[PDB]
């Protein structure tokens, strides 16, 4: 009877979020149509957490699209898996942000957050218990980076109470898709430090990387990394959705990953990555999800885990299972490299069990490690910032928009403090 | 009322995601590389 | 939805258009009469029952160019009152084309845009097609952005300009003209694209390796260009680029908003065979500079900021694998003070080829436009050639007489002194 | 539970550990795709010694296949019992080597050995226990001599409580496969003598003689040639695979038949080697057994055991056999020639005895003798190898990629040392 | 993967390059049209869908020979491009191949082999083909070379060069352009391989048994040895042997890299029936000077290092006896300090009869390249010669006015000049 408000805001959050939906739906078995045609009891025991009730038996999904551009939103509803969301939930622009921060947050944003906050209003005071929010979107974005943070932060003063789970696809230090990448996402973080509750960091060259070693793919096209991305959200929430033998919620992750809390940012890998002609040949046990857990190319965040320590990991094991095998595995790997994590926090990595797996996997894990390696991400967006800045480059369509010289000063303030506490406790 | 959407491109053998390479079905099937990421399987000597 | 209309000024404006809305009835599928045997919504209108109507005008005060479209196979595709003509030519004066003959026409050119303002729902830019080097695209084309300007603010324009060849010239006041053109295209319009002949005509005798090409294959080319450039808003692919998007990304300062363009593959109908089609290598054909469409060297100046149109079936891992062969060589400079200078979009239809064109069918395309420290090299023969025949005060008494005086050459030649200056500070490091 | 990791190297070494993994696991009774289809509880009693339990019943070997040119792994793979390895143990480079020692051993060697060691560390922590590694490759090439003897000197560094069974092809003193045999093999020689804690000599024209006198073979491939080589290795470690009445595993023989820590070379022979005419004539009784084993044209090596005294010889006898014959053909065969023995040591000679015969066969035995007669081996490809190197011939080449020329002296200064202590010995 | 790239330069080259890539298409099944009905990698690389393009260049200044390709049966296999031509020949000066008219095509060129390189993941080496007895194939190749060199760096460049007859030679200035073009030979290939028709003339007229061959039976028998020793990267086979096995090999000084070459079965279609070709019998006529490809004595020389590479269904044992047979044989004499003087490559594919060709079908041949010190003695010949027409000073005008100096004429003739020292030094006991 936990429940989640689930908003996509973007096209980077339209696309995963959709994408995102499909697997839960084929995970809960419920069917393009909306309708149950799962095997299993305990398929429906747990489906408020994603799903209300409608009439005839159809589950319609706690999603809200935002966004700008109305192609985005004519592209979801569009594929597949498409008919499930409410039009009334359809709320959208038509001007486009066109990658202005500026633009998706001061200016245009606020002639459609107004809609935006009555339709989660609507779906909040629907049901009893509130658990959280999960939003997915972009940092280097306009509509999904400006809007966004614009709703974390009217969210946040009117739910202040409960949890805030953000997936944002931070921009690649080693390629750019967009000219505006550090100015976008030091901005977006500059408001997401103070009001997001549990950051998720992901980033398209890491999960390029895991299609091309690990799973060995040829193609990995563009929907493809948002497969791996909804392998990571279905597994965060494994113990809402279906019973386990140790519980571990969003709450429990919470208290659990967060020493101090400006400190939230998390980076996650999905453990059972295999390719097509290696998967008769490996054996599935406790100790082989293990080390590839703990791999550094398995991980779908470009920050390398071994410059930094870990201050605080979390592992989410989902099927049957010998809980010791999963507990001394945390155990083998805090002796084996005690260095690579940190001393102050003693038993850093921790771990929780479901006794429900995803469907054709007998063993799967999800690990959410909270360490200081993310900042050498976060000063490579530093750097591109302040290097654009001293120069004034790209501004002007920014302050055309009411922003001011001094919230871009404000954004690298925090940044340079953020990376500063990381750096502090690395010592 | 809507938007010309076409077909996305899918490079080989069919591959329409992610669903046998996670979900553990359909397995056997050929990979980009098996040594040297540049050499493929099927091709060689 | 997704609105553009696309101005057409001049004798160069009207054939690249009739060129333009050659390719646009063929992507869609209109027949020539209108008659289709929602993507025809960005440049067609809706009309009654099986009847789609073009959003643009064609504008220009000679007559035979605009009367070759009423007789021409086109003739109940456009409106026919969208096509606005004239009693004279501006006989390749400036003077006439936005004082004397161009303020009677532009009044009616107005009256055209706001019926086809109405009609569209949400506008998003302004393709005005025109030639610096003419008095009508020049004279009238000034006097058309100013009055839009002020009609409609904050709202973007793209300006696609044919530019003076260094070597070739078809007349003798281009120098004069372009000056006096380029005063208007700093302030009003949001992008301007450089455009010229001579550059295109190197590309077809060496990629296209046709002899002696005509005005019909530059201009069936150049449709192209346009066409992959506003494919996002009519096809959807895995990264959209809007209109809007172009000008954040590719303006990083008020003043300098002229870029450069470059189409990739560009390969005959024998040729395609044998050559390999290829992500990368059609990315790595993209930056060589004799794939450019204006006559300069990008290795003299350094890029600022580019924006990558791919159509066609391109996975996002070759791009991204492509952009990051194109950062690794030396051959190509970027400027110091923008890591991130690469703007990607992936569009899913690829590109038609016309029956009898000189473009082979093929399945992947790149459109390659990009902000350049390189084009100053571009304004300065245009600056240096317009100082010398007004040294001796030379084809200065046919602008005296038709409104213009002595001073407005002053204005005109001190704010390509601005712009020269501009290029060199901001492309110097800091 | 005594674990072994096989590593093959090169040309010459994918191809001997080709029909060595065909070989051991059609005496185990794993078919070609991977399943089990053996008749008896004993052979996967113990097939933890090779093979790797699998998902659904498939076993994976414990073998890691390594070179710098594809065109063998197109061999390997192509060829039968080619699917049975691990997809992530086909690790190797695409330069090639081009025989060349340095090459081999500095320039491309940087890149390549940081990744397989990758793969071995995986196969043998996987593992609970470690008995040693078994590699095979040649000393005449570069692709398995340079790479090889990297490789060897590394892993000792890694794991030096663990032992080092290496299979040598050392080049032929009537031909040449290579033009710079003399610069490999001493240079190669130079890295095992201090790397792997005991090697055993195998060379072509001992194995082409075997093919035509005892054998009779009228075309002796070079497949023909491997499973002479691979018979050996399945023999050696036949204690481990199976139990036997007198139990002699790698580190039995080891200690045994080493006295001196540079004193690690044997010449090896197989005994009942019978050609298709002679089947029924020869009749399997231990004392022929014993006159074949002590045959001076049946050992494997090109060195003659009439020319010096054996130090210490072994014998691994397998099938039904009772003791006597065991231990009087090996004291008859000191009392018949005693000078061909040494005499600070009393029984030079030793055997040991397996009930488990190999496939279709009913006695069988596997000798491994260290004779001071090996010097003439090593001090013919000295001679060779000051010859070369006195007129600086083909090492314009060796020193292009940073190989000094001290180092070409140190490795002769070695040669000279190692025949030397042989032949103080000897008198 | 493992590719390599031919170069082909003159009229020599190119005539061996239709010879060769005849036979290339006979061992993958490719059509002239270039549709096949994955070996092939080495030569062909696959193009769009079912249509394989030859991995070459066919450059040459005069044009008289690069259009035959163009005007013959394969027309469609080769791209168009990638043949070079030129407006007028070299004339067989040298200099005109190096400084005047070479420059203005080696630039085309090297973007050409670039464009191969980067189509192609790991490449092997450059085979090269040329003759020095004229001015393209020494002028241009000698720049070629000097441009890879410095553009590839360290890649074996293997080369196969025609050298001057003593008794028939075809041009008066040889001698000028065989000393010019192998100063520049020693400091830049890595590899090079001896052809000289007048032996191949004997081959023909002894073995092949034809009273008049022309130049076209020549090159079938050349590209047999080019297939030859290029099969083992093709197919595999029990001892395997790449380009980089060749030059740590055979080379044991970096200026001794000048290997014979020699063919086995050189056989017609009646006398195959009656001959008893076997493993032991082939090596023995390998060595034999009638197989030799050049007019020297191999028994005035010693033998350095000789690489055998065996195709068909040859046991390995039959060529382990057959190097026995050839060392302790009086006759063949090798040099004191290399005791380990043979190679060994066996593949397992037999060679590929050209149909309508004057070989047969045989199922064993082999490619015997052998390092000897009787070359020098080919280099003393053309030393001679080239010292009688220097002293009177003849021929010498056409040089210098093309851009050279007298200078360089004696630095290569002293360059030349330490070869035979050096081949008289390597040879001499110690
Ligand atoms: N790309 C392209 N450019 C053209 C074409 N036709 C003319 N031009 C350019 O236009 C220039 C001629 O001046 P215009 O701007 O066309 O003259 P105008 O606008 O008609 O002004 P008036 O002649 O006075 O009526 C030439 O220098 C060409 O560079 C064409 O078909 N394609
Ligand atoms: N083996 C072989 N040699 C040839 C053939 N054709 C010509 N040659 C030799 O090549 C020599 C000249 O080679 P090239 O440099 O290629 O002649 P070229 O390219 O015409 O040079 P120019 O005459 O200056 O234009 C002649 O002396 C011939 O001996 C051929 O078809 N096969
Ligand atoms: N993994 C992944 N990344 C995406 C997806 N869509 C967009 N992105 C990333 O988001 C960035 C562009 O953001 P954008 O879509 O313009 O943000 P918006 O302004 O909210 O629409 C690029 O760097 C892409 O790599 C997606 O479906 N999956
Ligand atoms: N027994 C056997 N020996 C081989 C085989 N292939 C090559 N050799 C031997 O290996 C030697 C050449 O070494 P090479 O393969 O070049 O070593 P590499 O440089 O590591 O590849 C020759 O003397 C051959 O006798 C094979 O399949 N079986
Ligand atoms: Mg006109
Ligand atoms: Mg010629």
């Amino acid at each position: 009877m936990r429940e989640i408000v689930h908003i996509q805001g973007g096209q980077c959050g339209n696309q995963i979020g959709a994408k995102f939906w499909e697997v839960v739906s084929d995970e809960h078995g419920i069917d393009p149509t909306g309708t149950y045609h799962g095997d299993s009891d305990l398929q429906l025991e747990r489906i408020n957490v994603y799903f209300n009730e409608a009439t005839g038996g159809r589950y319609v999904p706690r999603a809200i699209l935002m966004d700008l551009e109305p192609g985005t939103m004519d592209s979801v509803r569009s594929g597949p898996y498409g008919q499930i969301f409410r039009p009334d939930n359809f709320v959208f622009g038509q001007t486009g942000a066109g990658n202005n921060w500026a633009k998706g947050h001061y200016t245009e944003g606020a002639e459609l957050i107004d809609s935006v906050l009555d339709v989660v209003r609507k779906e909040a005071e629907s049901c009893d218990c509130l658990q959280g929010f999960q939003v997915c979107h972009s940092l280097g974005g306009g509509t999904g980076s400006g809007m966004g943070t614009l709703l974390i932060s009217k969210i946040r003063e009117e739910y202040p109470d409960r949890m805030m789970l953000t997936f944002s696809v931070v921009p690649s230090p080693k390629v750019s898709d967009t000219v505006v990448e550090p100015y976008n996402a030091t901005l977006s973080v500059h408001q997401l430090v103070e009001n997001a509750d549990e950051c998720m960091v992901l980033d398209n060259e890491a999960l390029y990387d895991i299609c091309f070693r690990t799973l060995k793919l040829t193609t990995p096209t563009f929907g493809d990394l948002n497969h791996l991305i909804s392998a990571v959200m279905s597994g965060i929430t494994c113990c809402l959705r279906f019973p386990g033998q140790l519980n571990a919620d969003l709450r429990k992750l919470a208290v659990n990953l967060i020493p101090f809390p400006r400190l939230h940012f998390f980076m996650v890998g999905f453990t059972p990555l295999t390719s097509r002609g290696s998967q008769q040949y490996r054996a599935l046990t406790v100790p082989e999800l293990t080390q590839q857990m703990w791999d550094a190319k398995n991980m779908m965040c470009a920050a390398d885990p071994r410059h930094g320590r870990y201050l605080t990991a979390s592992a989410l094991f989902r099927g049957r299972m010998s809980t010791k095998e999963v507990d001394e595995q945390m155990l083998n790997v805090q002796n084996k490299n005690s260095s690579y994590f940190v001393e102050w926090i003693p038993n850093n990595v921790k771990s929780s069990v479901c006794d429900i797996p995803p469907k054709g996997l007998k063993m799967s894990a999800t690990f959410i490690g909270n360490s200081t390696a993310i900042q050498e991400m976060f000063k490579r967006v530093s750097e591109q910032f302040t290097a654009m800045f001293r120069r004034k480059a790209f501004l002007h369509w920014y302050t055309g928009e009411g922003m001011d010289e001094m919230e871009f000063t404000e954004a690298e303030s925090n940044m340079n403090d953020l990376v500063s506490e990381y750096q502090q406790y690395q010592d | 009322s809507g938007r010309l959407r076409p077909g996305s491109p899918r490079g080989a053998d069919g591959r329409n995601g992610l669903y046998g390479v996670l979900q553990m079905t359909e397995a056997g099937g050929t990979d980009s590389w098996v040594g040297h990421p540049q050499i493929d399987p099927t091709k060689g000597k | 939805m997704r609105e553009v209309i696309s101005i057409h000024i001049g004798q160069a404006g009207i054939q690249v258009g009739n060129a333009c809305w050659e390719l646009y009835c063929l992507e869609h599928g209109i027949q020539p009469d209108g008659q289709m045997p929602d993507a025809f919504n960005t440049f067609f209108s809706e009309t009654g029952a099986g009847k789609h109507v073009p959003r643009c005008i064609f504008l220009d005060l000679e007559p035979t160019v605009v009367d070759e479209v009423r007789t021409g196979t086109y003739r109940q595709l456009f409106h026919p009152e969208q096509l606005i003509s004239g009693k004279e030519d501006a006989a390749n004066n400036f003077a006439r084309g936005h004082y004397t003959i161009g303020k009677e026409i532009v009044d009616l050119a107005l009256d055209r845009i706001r019926k086809l303002a109405d009609n569209c729902t949400g506008l998003q830019g302004f393709l005005v097609f025109n030639a610096v080097g003419g008095g009508t695209g020049s004279g009238l084309g000034s006097l058309l952005l100013e009055r839009l300007s002020v009609d409609y603010g904050k709202k973007s324009k793209l300006g696609f300009t044919v530019y003076p060849s260094p070597q070739v010239s078809t007349a003798v006041v281009e120098p004069y003209n372009s000056v006096l053109s380029t005063h208007s295209l700093l302030e009003h319009t949001d992008v301007a694209v450089m455009l010229d002949n001579e550059a295109i005509y190197d590309i077809c005798r060496r990629s296209l390796d046709i002899e002696r090409p005509t005005y019909t294959n530059l201009n069936r080319l150049i449709a192209q260009v346009i066409s992959s450039l506003t494919a996002s808003l009519r096809f959807d692919g895995a990264l959209n680029v809007d209109i809007t998007e172009f000008q954040t990304n590719l303006v990083p300062y008020p003043r300098i908003h002229f870029m450069l363009s470059s189409y990739a593959p560009i390969i005959s109908a024998e040729k395609a065979y044998h050559e390999q089609l290829s992500v990368a290598e059609i990315t790595n054909a993209a930056f060589e500079p004799a794939s450019m469409m204006v006559k300069c060297d990008p290795r003299h100046g350094k890029y600022m900021a580019c924006c990558l149109m791919y159509r066609g079936d391109v996975v996002p891992k070759d791009v991204n694998a492509s952009v990051a062969t194109i950062k690794t060589k030396r051959t190509i400079q970027f400027v110091d003070w923008c890591p991130t200078g690469f703007k990607c979009g992936i569009n899913y239809q690829p590109p038609t080829v016309v029956p009898g064109g000189d473009l082979a069918k093929v399945q992947r395309a790149v459109c390659m436009i990009s902000n350049s420290t390189a084009i100053g090299e571009i304004f300065s023969r245009l600056d240096h050639k317009f100082d010398l025949m007004y040294a001796k005060r030379a084809f200065v008494h046919w602008y005296v007489g038709e409104g213009m005086e002595e001073g407005e050459f002053s204005e005109a030649r001190e704010d390509l002194a601005a712009l020269e200056k501009d290029f060199e500070e901001v492309g110097a490091e800091s």
